[PDB]
RNA sequence: AAGCUCGUAUCAGUUUUAUGAGGUAAAGCGAAUGAUUAGAGGUUCCGGGGUCGAAAUGACCUUGACCUAUUCUCAAACUUUAAAUAUGUAAGAAGUCCUUGUUACUUAAUUGAACGUGGACAUUUGAAUGAAGAGCUUUUAGUGGGCCAUUUUUGGUAAGC
RNA sequence: GAGAACAGAAAUCUCCAGUAGAACAAAAGGGUAAAAGCCCCCUUGAUUUUGAUUUUCAGUGUGAAUACAAACCAUGAAAGU
RNA sequence: GGUUGCGGCCAUAUCUACCAGAAAGCACCGUUUCCCGUCCGAUCAACUGUAGUUAAGCUGGUAAGAGCCUGACCGAGUAGUGUAGUGGGUGACCAUACGCGAAACUCAGGUGCUGCAAUCU
């Protein structure tokens, strides 16, 4: 049935890939500080691409992991600026979903003329309660087949909550 | 999900050891703990194995044999309420009491109890059990934590200090007990005495009873049921310490509904395997059920 | 102060080589071009 | 150029194939290994005829291609192109070497490719109908004219190329445990899963004729 | 051009067994060797420290020294016109016991037992082993077993 | 060659019994790596070329690619398996068992380790067969161009190479 | 593999599968998965005194390595290394 | 007979799909004051056993299951190999005599056993 396996939000990840180093990346980190209320972590390149203008071991992106009530309020603000419609793709086959916003002034803080415009990627993952069995150290395991939330379960939950709608497929 | 692994993969697959596969032991650590200096030839290396479940603390003295590890002494936090501690069976004071209990139990069993009295004036100071001159050396065991983190302020180190105060020569340093401020690089005797005598639970009780009645009530229902006041934790923990110093001998339970009754009736719901003719009968029944091109 | 923190990559390759999934022959022509 | 197969005839060296240690070798002369109606079924072609070796030797890749052409040309000219399936059962993997002052530094460059053939090893296999025995035997006689050594034309009494001599293949087919694949067959075993055995062979698990 | 290193020609010699890679086990760590024991040398590839030379692989010797993590084994090796004694310092993962030696101990215990009874009842001992005596006189019953006649088969080619 | 100490339980270009070790011949590729012939089915996921109403972030396809189950042939520098022949050790008296002596080693310890005292172990002292002796030492010569035959094998087309 | 603004074949982030198909400075072989790989903390056993042993071997040297002993250290909660 | 802690052998134990688990235990689980640790009380640390749950973990069963293990007079005394011949054959190579002797294939069976200590209708 459904005693306690209903669903829950595990974490929300805010990702900004500025593609260069310096003032732009630092200002993106300040945007993440002011939005999440939490120190952002700067992600680093993997290999050089000539067309991308990136170099190996050069700081490229920045991301924040948030959990709990702050995760749900950030998700609510993101869905509010995304007018509660999400394109079905937008719900990956392992149930985790996400979207992307441009011109982050649409939610929250004013422009702060010294930082700039930074679009960001919202990515959210969900789990049924009991993912500690595959995350903990001693006596690891894998969740069973009446678990590991699917696309249909996620879209059913996302149509039950939030009063949202989906697209064609 | 079309990720079924191939027969070649399953044939070349080397399974790990049983305990590594069930994720209970670290064999690197086990090797280094139980390999003996070969010039002693028979002396077992004795492990103070400390484990923590969600509701119990298991503290054992284990030696290693080719046929399998054997137990010299055992002490359980669900046996602690016989002494003095009816609540908080997995706290720091329970860990210290279990270490004291296992140390006194193994010394009573080995007949090393008249000497090596330990402390009896528990003060939260760091000392090693010095060997008594012209007498037997102290019993040497090595702490087996297992897989848990060796962070500062760990109940396994609470049990370590319990054994060290009980009289077992555990080799250890003081940079893992609570109150070890690395800025000052010494120990805090007052804070460590508070942690031994359960001071953090006491300050927690007075803070909750001052601020939130519903959270204090919800977490401490059994405390209010026994009417145990917020300032009697040190009284009951001390009285438990001298009860441990009095009688560290294992009293088994009443053992009602004996072993053969347990085997005969308490476990009969295990579903029995079939044999060859029954398996062939199920195969033929499925052939009859799936007969036809439907 | 602006505390700086780095992502510790769980990768072992130290060669400066793109993966074989980066073949430029593999490319979706007739991708929707912006109007 | 073109040294004799009499100086490359016997198996004298270890097998020396194309590997990471032996590069820049020339490609073999034989590229096609199946001729005739290669999409036909074992139900279509019952009789097997084998050209088999009787000496331990080395057949040249180009000897294989020359005998393959003369055989296929004769069979196609006499009995048509769809009356037979010819499969060559040896592949040239042994790189043969040529030396080309004195014996100092005598290790040579790669020269050609050859297939090492053992005693009792099938070189050519032809499956056909029962009426075409004479034309298949004559075509393989031309093939044994062009190969070196002594060879034998044997009438293989297996249904087609596979296995399971003609009474056994009959009993399997009218039992129904044989399924027609492209140019071969699949067999029902009593060791698989029941579900996929049902949905792969319904005729055995029905009361059909 | 030519090389004789410490581990030349030791590819398949120091490979592990199939589906036997990884950690070596605590039985081989907890077995005890005392001075005078007879041990067999087969190198384990996982532990690189203390490994023997390739000459001593699969070789039997007497342990003479027992120390912290290794044992010393005396091996006779043939060079020239003489055997030389060699004193190897090998670790306990490369050292294993000798089942010929344990069976010899069980046989000496059995022999001591057998002589103890044979002295108690006053009968001759018959202690040393005898090799396979040929056979004895026997009777075979045709009842239920009539000899079936076999003949050589003709030549039928299977291919 | 000169011998010397013993001719007192010592050995063997040998076999058995017990126990090891190896990765060569074979074999294998519907088992990993590499090579490789041929069809069958599938990918409503357009990789490439089309067609259908110039349309299609649409269908009907061809064709690759990929996957699944098969199929033919291999590998000195591939391998799960794995010989035969050669190869290590042992077959007690310098051995086994029982009580108790030393130690600064070791142990929580009158526990262990090593070496011991004392006592028990005969018409089989603990497989076979042989011994025209066993062991040891000194001194010194000549030699330090080799060649052929059976089998295994390298380079070479091959060679009385 | 499935997804997420710009972002596409490939920039960053997740989840799942993943017996090692990666990495271990270099040639090849062997070995290694709660590590011998990748990040972090502390360090200088890359130290002193000479002996014994293995490999090539005449059982000489050189080089390399192995196991100890007497010290003094490093690290770790500790066994240990 | 279960369950826990520590294990021995290290797939007869693994993998895939689906069912069952009364008691206890284990687990999931609740909170952030302290010790502590992170970008993040997710892991880790600490406190309670209370608010609940067997949904997962775990255990066991089923599958003409994949794999793995054992055996066979199944293949096969076959391939291969020592030793011998003034044996054969132009040779390649083959046969015989005295010995040893596989692997794949086929078929059948099986799908963890066990040591110490504690606890359980
Ligand atoms: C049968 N005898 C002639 C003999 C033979 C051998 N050696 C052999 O077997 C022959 N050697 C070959 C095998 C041919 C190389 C022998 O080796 C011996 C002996 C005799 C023993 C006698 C022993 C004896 N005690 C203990 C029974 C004895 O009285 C003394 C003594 N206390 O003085 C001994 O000398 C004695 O112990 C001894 O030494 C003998 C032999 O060694
Ligand atoms: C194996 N047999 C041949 C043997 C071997 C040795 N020596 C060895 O074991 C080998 N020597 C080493 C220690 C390895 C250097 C031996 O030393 C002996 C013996 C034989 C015995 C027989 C003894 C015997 N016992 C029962 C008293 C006996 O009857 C007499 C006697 N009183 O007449 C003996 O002669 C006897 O005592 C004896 O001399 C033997 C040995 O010494
Ligand atoms: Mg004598
Ligand atoms: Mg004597």
């Amino acid at each position: 049935q459904n005693p306690m396996r209903d669903l829950k939000i595990e974490k929300l990840v805010l990702n900004i890939s500025v593609g260069e180093s310096g003032d732009r990346l630092t200002r993106a980190s300040k945007v993440l500080e002011q939005l999440s209320g939490q120190t952002p972590v700067q992600s680093k390149a993997r290999y050089t691409v000539r067309t991308f203008g990136i170099r190996r071991n050069e700081k490229i992106a920045v991301h924040v992991t948030v959990r709990g009530p702050k995760a749900e309020e950030i998700l609510e603000r993101g869905l509010k600026v995304k007018e509660y419609q999400l394109r079905d793709r937008n719900f990956s086959a392992t149930g985790n979903f996400g979207f992307g916003i441009d011109e982050h002034i649409d939610l929250g803080i004013k422009y702060d003329p010294s930082i700039g415009i930074f679009g960001m990627d919202f990515y959210v993952v969900m789990n049924r309660p009991g993912a500690r069995v595959t995350r903990r150290k001693r006596c690891k395991g894998t969740v069973g087949n009446s678990h590991k939330t699917t696309k249909e379960d996620t879209v059913s939950w996302f149509k039950q909550k939030y009063d949202a709608d989906v697209l064609d497929k | 999900q079309k990720d079924a692994k191939s027969s070649a993969y399953s044939s070349r697959f080397q399974t790990p050891f049983r305990r590594r596969r069930e994720g209970k032991t670290d064999y690197y650590q086990r090797k280094r703990l139980v390999t003996q200096h070969k010039a002693k030839y028979n002396t077992p290396k004795y492990r103070l194995v400390v484990r923590f479940t969600n509701k119990d603390i298991i503290c054992q003295i284990i030696s290693s044999t080719i046929t399998g590890d054997v137990v010299l002494a055992a002490a359980y936090s669900h046996e602690l309420p016989r002494y003095g501690i009816t609540h908080g069976l997995t706290n720091w004071a329970a860990a210290y009491a279990t270490g004291l209990l296992i140390a006194r139990r193994t010394l009573q069993k080995l007949g090393l109890d008249e000497t090596y009295k330990g402390v009896e004036e528990v003060e939260g100071e760091y000392e090693l059990t010095e060997a008594v001159e012209d007498g037997p050396r102290p019993f040497k065991v090595f702490l087996d934590i297992g897989l848990q983190r060796t962070t500062t302020g760990a109940r396994v180190f609470g049990a370590l200090k319990g054994a060290s105060d009980g009289g077992l020569y555990v080799p250890h340093s003081e940079n893992r007990f609570p109150g070890w401020d690395f800025e000052t690089e010494e120990i805090d005797p007052e804070l460590l005495r508070s942690y031994i005598f359960g001071g953090h639970v006491s300050q927690y009780m007075e803070e909750l009873a001052d601020d939130d009645e519903e959270r204090f009530s919800e977490l401490f229902k059994g405390y209010l049921a026994d009417d145990i006041d917020a300032d009697s934790l040190e009284d009951i923990y001390t009285s438990a310490h001298e009860a441990i110093r009095a009688d560290p001998a294992f009293k088994p339970t009443e053992k009602k509904f004996t072993k053969e009754q347990y085997a005969a009736e308490s476990k009969k719901y295990r579903q029995t395997k079939l044999s060859k003719e029954e398996r062939a009968a199920r195969v033929a029944a499925k052939i009859a059920a799936l007969a036809g091109q439907q | 102060p602006p505390k700086e923190i780095v992502k510790s990559n769980t990768s072992s390759k130290k060669a400066d080589v793109p993966p074989p999934s980066a073949d430029p022959s593999k490319a979706r022509k007739n991708r929707p071009r912006p109007s | 150029a073109r040294r004799p197969a009499r100086c490359y005839r016997y198996q004298k060296n270890k097998p020396y194939p194309k590997s990471r240690y032996n590069r820049a070798v020339p490609d073999s002369k034989i590229r096609i290994y199946d001729l005739g109606k290669k999409k036909a079924t074992v139900d279509e072609f019952p009789l097997c005829v084998h050209l088999v070796s009787n000496e331990l030797e080395q057949l040249s890749s180009e000897a294989l291609e020359a005998a393959r052409i003369c055989a296929n040309k004769y069979m196609t000219t006499v009995s048509g192109r769809d009356a037979f399936h010819l499969r060559v059962r040896v592949h040239p993997f042994h790189v043969l070497r040529i030396n080309k002052q004195g014996m100092r530094g005598a290790w040579g460059k790669p020269h050609g490719l050859a297939a090492r053939v053992d005693i009792g090893q099938i070189i050519f296999s032809v499956r056909t109908k029962d009426s075409n025995k004479d034309v298949v035997v004559e075509g393989l006689r031309r093939a044994r004219y062009k190969f070196p050594g002594q060879q034998k034309i044997i009438l293989s009494k297996k249904w087609g190329f596979t296995n399971l001599d003609r009474p056994e293949y009959l009993k399997k087919r009218e039992a129904g445990e044989v399924k027609d694949d492209g140019a071969f067959v699949k067999f029902l075993s009593k060791k698989g899963s029941l579900e996929n055995n049902i949905r792969e062979f319904p005729e055995y698990f029905a009361a059909q004729a | 051009g030519k090389s004789h290193g410490y581990r030349s020609r030791t590819r398949y010699m120091f490979q592990r067994d199939f589906r036997k890679h990884g950690a070596v086990h605590l039985s081989t760590y907890l077995k005890v060797y005392k001075v005078g024991d007879i041990v067999d040398i087969k190198a384990n590839g996982s532990i690189q420290k203390g490994m023997p030379h390739k000459f001593y692989q699969g070789k039997t010797g007497v342990v003479y020294n027992v120390t912290k993590s290794s044992v010393g084994v005396i091996i006779n090796k043939m060079v020239g016109n003489r055997y030389l004694e060699k004193r190897l310092n090998l670790r306990v993962e490369h050292i294993k016991h000798s089942k010929c030696r344990q069976e010899f101990l069980e046989r000496v215990k059995a022999n001591a037992a057998k002589r103890a009874e044979a002295k108690a009842q006053g009968v001759a001992v018959q202690l040393k082993r005898q090799p396979a005596q040929p056979r004895e006189s026997r009777i075979v019953s045709t009842e239920g077993n009539v000899p079936q006649t076999l003949a050589p088969v003709p030549y039928e080619t299977f291919i």
